[PDB]
């Protein structure tokens, strides 16, 4: 998905 | 953006490079959100126009599902909200457009109102976004068509839509360039298009970090940057091994990263730490447990949406004990399940179980993540707010200062967040 630092 | 310029980066397409030096902490530039959308599960807790978190938000009198700081934020957001205000009343509890569709909708509405260059597109325009249309396979085109159908399904009564082939391109552009807005605890607040921020290429040892001031993206140096040097942000969570990172990067972004962390594989050994047994797993047995861990990670992700908290804890605990026979506690796949178990405990309001997990996570997190990581900062901040809620003040303030110290660099010394955390101290 979209750019992120987390999203486990 | 005066001391910065776009250029052609060899093997990377376009990119952003510094024309002047930047020290750690320095703001490179800020970018206003071209389009943005608050996530559904954050409705009622955040203003939909400026993302200001406050209490006492005014409900949209017609839909009763949009919330605003006031009438000004209501009226200023109306052009974007009118794509949804009536469909939410009409469709009822069957208005279920994915966050991508919601964001894409606002993009098109913005092109109608403001067709000329915006303050968001000083160096890169939305129309100029990379799409990777040529790389798209069946499944990706299939997911795009499902998004296009849902766009006309819920939005036809409101927005001017271009041909199918332009929407394929736009949706592809969104996936390639889009950003998730995260809060201080790195919880999902929403999705946005930041055109000028999207110019930056990716690295697993980035020299900048993107933070948010409402709907305004801010870019700050986390490494010293020199004139002529390219500016790299990071697109993904940097906790994971090189294979994991690049599988995600090839999948979503159609590239293999070749940064120093990806070349040396420096941190992989510690990231996939094996225990010191007299009967240690074979290379095949290690391969099998790693293959299992990545499958469990994906399953838990989809399981999160529907399974009960106690069921979600169970799989976290089952995964851990199985892996703990070969993996160390500082192993990244152990850390993943520990983090997810911590989150479930927080929803369960098991504050004691949550704190327990956080304590196991923090030290390995500092090791695996780079310096000035907001992944580490938010873990400290989670730990801090847990100590403080349980009346343990020495441990709480110490952890919260650890958070502030990183957030000053990443967010800027006087970001609304830091004064929010200082009040807690
Ligand atoms: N480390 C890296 N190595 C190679 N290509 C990269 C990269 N980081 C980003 N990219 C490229 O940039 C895309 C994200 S959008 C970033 C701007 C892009 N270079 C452009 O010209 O529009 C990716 O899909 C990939 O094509
Ligand atoms: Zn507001
Ligand atoms: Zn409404
Ligand atoms: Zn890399």
């Amino acid at each position: 998905h979209l750019k992120s630092k987390k999203g486990q | 953006l005066g001391g910065l310029e776009r250029f052609c980066s060899p093997g990377k397409g376009r990119g952003l490079r510094a024309l002047q030096p930047f020290q750690v902490g320095d703001l490179l530039f800020s970018c206003p959100a071209y389009a943005y959308v608050l996530t559904v599960n954050e409705r009622g807790n955040h203003c939909e126009y400026c993302f200001t978190r406050k209490e006492g938000l005014s409900k949209c009198g017609r839909c009763k599902q949009a919330f605003y700081c006031n009438v000004e934020c209501q009226k200023e957001d109306w052009p974007m909200h009118k794509l949804e205000c009536s469909p939410m009343v009409v469709f009822g509890e069957n208005w279920n457009p994915s966050e991508t569709v919601r964001l894409t909708a606002r993009i098109l509405a913005k092109q109608k109102i403001h067709p000329e260059r915006t303050p968001s597109e000083k160096l890169l325009a939305v129309k100029e976004f990379e799409s990777h249309l040529d790389k798209l396979d069946n499944e990706k085109k299939d997911l795009i068509q499902s998004d296009i159908a849902a766009l006309h399904h819920f939005y036809s009564k409101h927005l001017g839509f271009p041909d199918n082939d332009s929407l394929v391109v736009l949706f592809a552009q969104v996936n390639c360039n889009g950003f998730t807005i995260e809060d201080e605890e790195l919880s999902h607040l929403g999705s946005a298009i930041f055109p000028d921020v999207a110019l930056m290429n990716h690295s697993c040892c980035p020299n900048v970090i993107v933070t948010y001031k409402g709907t305004l993206a801010e870019v700050r140096a986390v490494q010293e940057i020199k004139p002529g040097e390219e500016v790299f942000t990071s697109y993904i969570d940097l906790l994971y091994p090189t294979e994991d990172r690049n599988d995600r990067l090839r999948d979503s972004y159609f590239f293999t990263c070749e940064c120093q962390e990806c070349t040396t594989k420096d941190k992989d050994k510690a990231k996939v730490e094996i225990r010191k047994l007299s009967d240690p797993p074979k290379a095949e047995a290690i391969r099998d447990m790693v293959r299992y861990a990545r499958n469990v990670i994906e399953e838990f992700r989809r399981a999160k949406h529907y399974k009960s908290p106690s069921e979600l804890l169970e799989i976290c605990e089952l995964s851990q004990e199985k892996m703990s026979s070969v993996f160390e506690d500082s192993n990244v796949y152990m850390l993943h399940m520990m983090y997810q178990a911590m989150g479930v405990c927080l929803y369960m309001q098991d504050w004691e179980g949550a704190l327990q997990y956080g304590q196991k996570i923090i030290k390995p997190y500092s090791k695996h993540y780079p310096l000035y990581s907001l992944n580490v900062a938010s873990m400290w901040l989670k730990l801090g707010r847990l100590y403080m809620g349980l009346e343990h003040k020495a441990a709480g303030e110490k952890a919260l200062k650890k958070a502030i110290a990183i957030m000053e660099v990443a967010h800027g010394k006087d970001h609304p967040y830091i004064s929010e955390i200082k009040q807690e101290i």
